[PDB]
């Protein structure tokens, strides 16, 4: 197995510097080119730079020059990424990718092996748990049709939040939307579920919101109006 | 060198033939073009390197072609797991660049979104803010326009939208548009509506509620 | 091009 194990996610303040590691195990290291490629939320990959660990021959993107530093440790087979002067435009997922080997290990230049990624959230906002508000099913629901209810997971930092329904018993018809970054610097998402209208008055629906960075576990009961 | 992929979104059927285009702003030296596939939440997977060569493990239905400034990826038979985002990357120079990507999704019948409007809750109202949530459940295609009307006043700049991924069972999308207001501005008005314009709708459908009814 | 550097070493090392 040729595996690339990166460091954990991190929340950095604007202007600071971050270091991301990349442990390469089970393959050639020195004579093969590693690369750092980041990807913003909702956008595509963007190549940032690379290094050849043998003689530490680095190649930085013109956009990131003066602000990027890629290093290699041949003794421990690790590739690093130093990025200074962090801004909101640097909040992304950073992947470390090694090129591929072909006939007799011919360096194919293209990136074949990738790490699991490192999520970097460049924001000052203090770690906060979410306020869960019920999206009650409408009183004008179709008699004998379909109803919709849910919970609003508003104002929390940072990502992520795991949402379940009835402790995980209810899964069908559940839509947990991707979170959006509000102007206040906090995140917010909504998790809805569609149920038969004939069960609104008897069945009890409870949404379970769990936020690990704030150690917050909220159970909210949604009932009709 | 600026890579431009085409089209933006490719809607085809499972088992059909797929062709994605990649156009470079200048000539790519030595045929240094690669095609990567990426599923949501995963790192990209190298499908094609050096214009047409295929790494070990990639099935034979993927084939690359082209030269100079025009390149093309061809999936001869679209399988269920072949629908994802595809990125072409050049690397002939010292500065590699990717493309904006092509979204290869599943084509299906046009489905009208089920629209549900939700007023803010009292527990949220006592906190100082009010969120009115409009929900568009299960529709196709994913292009839909949501518009907020607070007493027939068009809102703009105070509502955020988010769309789920294409569902693995019915190939439909779900959209959520939240309108955030202060409690003062929320109580200065009464009628709150969210009107939706979609391809699977003959007329824009408006879901409204009067505050306190 | 830097991406070809690792190839030189591949050639020179192989021969």
């Amino acid at each position: 197995e040729v595996q690339l194990v990166q460091s954990g996610g991190e929340v950095k303040r604007p202007g600071s510097s971050v270091t991301v590691s990349c442990k390469a195990t089970g393959g050639t290291f020195s004579t093969l080119a590693f690369n750092w490629v980041r990807q913003a939320p909702g956008q595509g990959p963007e190549w940032m730079g690379g290094i050849v660990p043998l003689f530490s021959i680095v190649n930085y993107g013109q956009k990131f020059q003066g602000r990027l530093t890629i290093r290699a440790d041949k003794s421990t087979t690790t590739v690093f990424l130093d990025l200074s002067g962090l801004t909101s435009a640097d909040t992304a997922t950073y992947y470390c990718a090694r090129e591929g080997e072909g006939w007799f290990g011919k360096p194919l230049r293209a990136f074949e092996f990738w790490g699991q990624g490192t999520v970097i959230t460049v924001s000052s906002a203090s770690t906060k748990g979410p306020s869960v508000f019920p999206l009650a099913p409408s009183s004008k629901s179709t008699s004998g049709g379909t109803a919709a209810l849910g919970c609003l997971v508003k104002d929390y930092f940072p990502e992520p939040v795991t949402v379940s329904w009835n402790s995980g018993a209810l899964t069908s018809g559940v839509h947990t939307f991707p979170a959006v970054l509000q102007s206040s610097g906090l995140y917010s998402l909504s998790s809805v579920v569609t149920v038969p209208s004939s069960s609104l008055g008897t069945q009890t629906y409870i949404c379970n919101v769990n936020h690990k960075p704030s150690n917050t576990k909220v159970d909210k009961k949604v009932e009709p109006k | 060198v600026v890579m431009t992929q085409s089209p933006g979104t490719l809607s085809l059927s499972p088992g059909e033939r797929a062709t994605l285009s990649c156009r470079a702003s200048q000539s790519v030296s030595g045929g240094a073009l690669a095609w990567y596939q990426q599923k949501p939440g995963q790192a990209p997977r190298l499908l094609i390197y050096d214009t047409s060569s295929r790494p070990t493990g990639v099935p034979g239905r993927f084939s690359g072609s082209g030269s100079g400034t025009d390149f093309s990826l061809t999936i001869s038979r679209l399988e269920p797991e072949d629908f994802a985002v595809y990125y072409c990357q050049q690397y002939g120079t010292s500065q590699s660049t990717f493309g904006q990507g092509t979204r290869l999704e599943i084509k299906r019948t046009v489905a009208a979104p089920s629209v549900f409007i939700f007023p803010p809750s009292d527990e949220q109202l006592k906190s100082g803010t009010a969120s009115v949530v409009c929900l568009l459940n299960n529709f196709y295609p994913r292009e839909a326009k949501v518009q907020w009307k607070v007493d027939n006043a068009l809102q703009s700049g105070n509502s955020q939208e988010s769309v789920t991924e294409q569902d693995s069972k019915d190939s439909t999308y779900s959209l959520s548009s939240t309108l955030t207001l202060s409690k003062a501005d929320y109580e200065k008005h009464k009628v709150y509506a969210c009107e939706v314009t979609h391809q699977g709708l003959s007329s824009p459908v408006t879901k409204s509620f009067n505050r306190g009814e | 091009n830097w991406f070809d550097i690792t190839n030189w070493l591949w050639y020179i090392k192989k021969k």
